[PDB]
This record gives structure tokens, sequence and C-alpha cells, in this order.
DNA sequence: AAGT
RNA sequence: AGGA
DNA sequence: ACTTTTTCCGG
């Protein structure tokens, strides 16, 4: 139940909600120090290769 | 055992879970640098090459149905139906 | 200049080193705090 | 004549300093009034 | 005489009770908001503490100094830190406070702002100066000492505007009010069985003509005449906390159409 | 603990007002209200400022070092 | 909780200053949340697949 | 201010309102080991142990103690302490990871057994920010 | 608070 | 020991 | 005669 069914996960980050009237329906306040911790692992591709040199 | 075309039973229509599937497996080909079957007009993320691939029916992708008893009707993304 | 350690009650400064045992000359209490930097601190009046 | 172990004194209680101090006096034994 | 008219009704040290005629309320309001928060001033905004040995805290003491109001007249001939080109600070962009308390006294000792001093360069310029507006004489009070409890600490204070923190507030409380009988109908009156009684009336009434209801509801009417009161921190004095809100209003549009002739 | 300077809804000076209202209060024997007031505290917010103000300095000054 | 498939949903990343998660006021319901310092979790997918199920 | 939330005059918040201080006491002792074998209040190096933390020991003085003025921050070294082995193990005190402020008091003193006791106090002021509860 |  |  | 569940998250 605790190991197998369920499970603590990593790209994970919890915090104290808030309203917004100004945000979409469909989007989610990251704060910036929660959004410079969590990372996604993009590949090196010809489309990306430029931005993705700048942000490196 | 495979059902023969012919012989097919399931929806002519292409499931929510089988084009979710597809733009996934597309989208994680066009960025492992796969080839792409469409002009990119300007395009660079690979979900919208593969929405723009599935669009022009240009996906070489095939969906194995699988039947309860094991029996399956292979359906390509060039015959399903996107109407969703 | 110099006093390394201040005693908690009386507030005589006593400037001990480690093996100078922990306790006050004239009272006993082993108490003792720790006297603040030379190294100062600046803070922005917000 | 023998001792017998050390039993824990309450705060104000008849067996602790407390009791028997004033505000000057607790002020003076760093304690809260 | 021209444009917006503006009729004094009382005047001091600290307060400015006046009626601003023939404007728009766009224009009152946006000289409102400028009185509060966008004049500079001058405040302690660097604490570099010596010793401490008081009841309250370091930064406790820090917040407090920035809270102190200074002399800040002669204000528009210091540089804002920023855009001065030393390291830090100087004379041109910068005045240097230093205080120091010490508990000699075997009652408890009092640190006000009077017991503040300039050891910077004032340039012969007005500015720096603790307000201290107190009968006794003595300004705000910093701390409180019993005895070996000695305050040392030297202090940076710099332009900035409230803004930036509310310690660059050159005025406290700004008092606006428009239609004391409500001839506009901009509100709704709640009541529970009469609007007119249960409502109190304004002090304002006395210079505006009651409704007179056996007529129609002026829907052509617009809202100019603005019954309002300016008070001063000290800082900049009244006058100035009005004449230099208009001025820094004038000096943001200017700026627009500046920066509009650039491109 | 300490009069805070400035009320802090409007931001009037207030830290100087404090030993006047407790002189206004204690030698010349007027009331709460009546003091505030000669003090020139008109808006509610400077009112509590000082009113609900607990000086708790001096409790901490009765402790030696 | 999550007693509910919208208990879990998908949203568009807004990188915003201070430390709060912040949510449109209409999607308060799904979740049952409340900003009397309720606090919400996060996760972030890291295939461009994952994502897909995701977003669609 | 929907749904339990509030909105508060960021003007009052600089004029002190809702500010607090904040304290937390990190406490240590040297430990003995039956043949007189004492763990050490110092500031360690290297010095064959190399088992030590990564925050700046700089900040401790020649004792392992932070000195009553310093501003502390990530995990910067609170208290530096070494244990030997049958050598500077570490068994430095960090500052909380998610932590930071000023040292406040720092107190030396003596065990009933007579082992070098430790406690130190951090200070911090907290100004009322976005999500917090009132 | 139920149920082998 | 405490939050929703 | 005899057993097992009960919402989700600093020391
Ligand atoms: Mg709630
Ligand atoms: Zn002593
Ligand atoms: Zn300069
Ligand atoms: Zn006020």
């Amino acid at each position: 139940r605790g190991n197998l069914m369920g499970k603590r996960v990593d790209f994970s980050a919890r915090t104290v909600i808030s309203g917004d009237p100004n945000l979409e329906l469909d989007q989610v306040g990251v704060p910036k120090s929660i959004a410079k911790t969590l990372t996604y692992p993009e590949v090196v591709t010809p489309y990306n290769i430029d931005r993705l040199t700048q942000l490196v | 055992k495979a059902i023969p075309k012919d012989q097919r039973a399931t929806t002519p229509y292409m499931t929510k879970y089988e084009r979710a599937r597809i733009l996934g497996t597309r989208a994680l080909q066009i960025s492992m640098n796969a080839p792409v079957f469409v002009d990119l007009e300007g395009e660079t993320d690979p979900l919208r090459i593969a929405m723009k691939e599935l669009a022009e029916k240009k996906i070489p992708l095939v969906i194995r149905r699988y039947l309860p008893d094991g029996s399956f009707e292979d359906w390509s993304v060039e015959e399903l139906i996107v109407d969703l | 200049a110099t006093l390394k350690y201040i005693c908690a009650e009386c507030s005589s400064k006593l400037s001990l080193s480690r093996t100078d045992a922990v306790r006050c000359k004239d009272c006993g209490h082993r108490i003792l705090l720790k006297a603040r930097t030379k190294r100062l601190v600046q803070f922005e009046a917000r | 004549k023998v001792f017998i172990g050390r039993l824990p004194i309450m705060l104000r209680s008849k067996n602790c300093y407390l009791s028997e101090a004033t505000e000057s006096d607790l002020y003076k034994l760093k304690e809260c009034p | 005489e021209e444009g917006p008219q503006v009729k004094i009704r009382e005047a001091s040290k600290d307060n400015v009770d006046f009626i601003l005629s023939n404007v728009d309320l766009a224009m009152a309001n946006s000289l409102r908001r400028v009185m509060i928060a966008e004049i500079p001033t001058l405040a302690i905004d660097s604490v570099e503490v010596e010793t401490n040995t008081t009841v309250l805290a370091d930064e406790f003491i820090a917040h407090r100094l920035g809270l102190i109001p200074l002399q800040s007249m002669d204000i528009e001939q210091l540089e804002y830190s920023r855009d001065c080109f030393c390291e830090d600070h100087c004379d041109k962009c910068s005045v240097v406070l230093t205080l120091q308390a010490f508990g000699e006294s075997e009652s408890t000792t009092n640190v006000y702002s009077k017991d503040l001093v300039i050891v910077s360069n004032l340039m012969g310029r007005n500015i720096g100066h603790p307000i201290i507006q107190d009968k006794e004489g003595n300004g705000v009070l910093i701390c409180k000492l019993r005895k070996g409890q000695e305050l040392k600490l030297t202090c940076v204070a710099k332009k900035g505007i409230a803004k930036e923190h509310a310690k660059w507030g050159p005025a406290a409380a700004i008092e606006f009010e428009y239609d004391p009988w409500n001839k506009l109908k901009h509100t709704d009156y709640w009541y529970e069985q009469d609007s007119a009684k249960e409502w109190p009336q304004s002090k304002n009434c006395e210079y505006e003509d009651p409704p007179n209801e056996g007529d129609p509801f002026d829907y052509k009417a617009q809202a100019d005449t603005f019954y309002m009161n300016v008070e001063s921190v000290g800082s900049i004095p009244v006058d100035q906390v009005v004449v230099r809100g208009i001025d820094t209003l004038q000096k943001k549009v200017a700026s627009i159409l500046l920066a509009l002739t650039q491109m | 603990m300490i009069v805070p300077v400035r009320c802090f809804s409007c931001g009037k000076v207030v830290g100087d007002k404090w030993e006047s209202y407790l002189n206004l209060l204690q030698e010349d024997e007027l009331d709460e209200g009546t003091a505030l007031s000669r003090l020139g505290l008109k808006r509610y917010c400077c009112r509590r400022m000082i009113l609900t103000h607990v000086d708790l300095i001096e409790k901490f000054l009765r402790y030696n070092p | 909780p999550s007693l509910h498939k919208m208990s879990m949903m998908a949203h568009r990343v807004k990188v915003i200053p201070y430390s709060t998660f912040r949510l449109n006021l209409s999607v308060t319901s799904p979740y049952n949340a409340d900003f009397d310092g309720d606090e919400m979790n996060l996760h972030v997918p890291q295939s461009e697949e994952t994502r897909a199920e995701l977003s669609q | 201010n929907q749904e339990d939330s509030m909105i508060m005059n960021q003007s009052s918040i600089d004029r002190g309102l809702f500010r607090s201080l904040f304290f937390r006491s990190y406490m240590d002792q040297e430990k003995k080991y039956g043949m007189s074998i004492t763990e050490t209040f110092e500031k360690p190096q290297r010095t064959n142990t190399l088992r030590m933390k990564h925050g700046t020991y700089d900040k401790l003085d020649d004792d392992g103690l932070i000195a009553p003025g310093v501003r502390v921050s990530g995990e910067d070294v609170i208290i530096g302490k070494t244990t030997p082995i049958s050598s500077k193990r570490d068994a430095s005190t960090p500052l909380r990871s998610t932590e930071n402020g000023i040292v406040d008091q720092v107190l030396v003193t003596t065990n009933q057994d007579g082992l070098k006791f430790v406690k130190v106090r951090v200070r911090t002021t907290k100004i009322p920010q976005i999500g917090d509860k009132f």
C-alpha cells in the first residue's frame, strides 16, 4: 500500500493556494522559486538547439 | 488470433485515448529526432508537429485494438475517423 | 580590547580559552554568553 | 538520615523558590512575574 | 484666472484644507495618488549597527529608524543613490546620521530622534534634520535603556519614494470628497426607513446647494469641485506636498511625451 | 512593546505623542478620549494606535543584563 | 483527498512572483479548496508522451 | 479576497503591521566516550576525516561557534564539532537548510557531567507576505 | 463498529 | 504534537 | 471462540 500502490515521487512540489481572478481557467500560478527547482528534460533537436543553449 | 480487415467490427472512429497516445508517441519520436512527414510550416513543438502530421493523416502508426479474448483488430491512423 | 565571553548575570567580560574552565570569577555561574562580532552587521531600514 | 532519590518539583509549589518571591525578586531571578 | 481653480479654506504647518474646482475627477484622484506615493523624501535606509545592549533587536530598531521623518526640503538637490557614480554613497546622494546612547542615569534613559547627529556634509542644503514637531523638542522615541545598555549605530539616509517603501511617505491621510448631496447618483444609500435621516450630512453640504426634490435628475451633470485636505508628516511642508505633487505628475506626463518623441 | 512610530493605516507620526499621552492622563487627570484628541489624533486609526498600545518595553527593562 | 477524477487536473504553468500556487476561482469547486491555508500538489511530466496524456 | 482569502494594505505592513520576531535555539554538547574519548567544539578542516558539511565553516570562530552578530543563511555551520576514531569525524550542526537569519545569543555552559554545553539562538523577522494565515 |  |  | 479497517498532508 505504502511503497507500491502509493509512492513518494520526484518532480513534485507543494505550497499554500491562493485565488487569482486574472488567471485563465486552465492555468496555475507557479512561484519562480518552484519553477526554478522543477525541471523538464528536453532533447536537443534542430528546432530547440538555439533556445536550449541560451537557457544552458 | 488477428481479425481480417473485411471482418473488423470496432469503431470506424478513433478513441480519445488512441488520439492522445498517437500524439504522445509521435511527439516523443519527433522529439527523439525522428523523420517528420509534413512541411513544418514554422513549427518547433514536437506535439504541434505531431498534431499537424495527424491533421493530414500522415502518421505511419497502426493501432492494434485488443479484444477481451486476445483477438485483435488492426486499424491505421489513416483509416480512423477523427471527429472527437 | 578582546572580551571572548561575557557572564550571563553580572555581565563581567571573561575572555577564556578552551581549557580555562567554564565558570565566572567572584560568582560561580557557568552560564556565560558570547559578546557580538566585531565584523559589524548592517540592516536596511525596511 | 538516608538519601532516597530526587523528586521533580512543580514551579510555584510550596517546595519551589518562586512561591516565596516578589515581582522585583522574580525579575532578578530572570523569571517572568 | 485660468483653468482649474483652488480656494484654500484652512492652512497650518501640518494641514491644507482647500477646494479644487473646474477639474476632472480623474485629475483630482491622480493628484491624490501622487501625493501619497510619488513625491521623494529622505529617510534612513541603511543601519550599520556597532553595539546594541537594548531590550529591542537590531532590526526592530532598524525598521523604526526608517520611519523617523527627516528634513526633505531641498531634497531636489540630492541625487538618487542609483544615479550617483560612487560605489555606495557620498555627500551628493546621501545624509549620514550617527546615534550614540547610554544609560548613565539610574532611571530609564530615553533615546529620541533629537539624539541623531549629521556626520555627512550637507553642501549647505536643507536635508537630513530629524523632524521635531514635539512640544518638549524631543521628537520620536526610538528606545529606552536601563544602565550599561549602550546603543551605537550609523545610518545612511537616501532619496526614494513611497512606492518603494511607505517610509518615504510625504503625506499622512489625504481627505477627498465630492457631491455631499448625492446629486450625481454616484452612490445608493443603504437604509432601514430613511436614507436622508440615517446617513449623516457632510460639512461640505454648506459649500454646495441642496438638491430641491421638485427638480428632475440632472443626468447631464458631471463631477467637478473636490473638497480636499492634505496632511504633512513633517518632511516636506504641507504646501509643497501639494505643489510637488502637481509638479511630479506633470513630470510623469512629460516623460511620456518625451519618450513618445524618441520613437 | 515600545510606541509605534507612525500609525499603520495613514502614517501620522505617532512615536512622539506617547509620554505626552501618559502625562495628559496621570498629571492632567483627563480621560483617554480627551487626551487622544488634545494630541490631535482625530482619525480612529491614529486613535487606536495609542489607545490600544501595550508598552511592554517597561517590563523588559526590569530584567538585569 | 482526491475522491474525484476532477481532484487531479492538468493546467498551463504561469510563472509568477510570491510563494503561493495561484488558481482561477471557478476551478475552486472540483478540487474543493478554500484559500484558508489550504495547500496543493504539483507533479511535472518528464516525457513528450506523458505530457500529451495530461494535455489531451 | 474571494473564498477565505484577504486583501492586506502593503503601506501598513511596512509601517510595522503584523511583523513578528522568530527565534530558533540550536543546541549541542561534547560527548565523553568511556576512556575520556571526548568530542571537540572547534572549527575543523580536511585533517584525515573529510566527512564534513558543505556549508561555509568560515562563520565559525576558533571555539567552533558563531559570534552573536553574524548573519547566517544556507546550511552555514552554526556549531563546529568533531569526534576522533581508533581524524578531524565531523559532528557540526548546520542551520536548518530551509531557514536564514542573524545569530542572537550564543550560550556556553557546563553539563551536569562537566561536558561543554552549547545553545545557539537565531533570530529573524517575518513580514506579512502572500500565503500568510490570519 | 462489524463479521470469520 | 498540529493544519485542510 | 475470534479478528481487522477507519480522508489527506514538525520531531
Ligand atoms: Mg479551506
Ligand atoms: Zn558572573
Ligand atoms: Zn553617491
Ligand atoms: Zn492613522
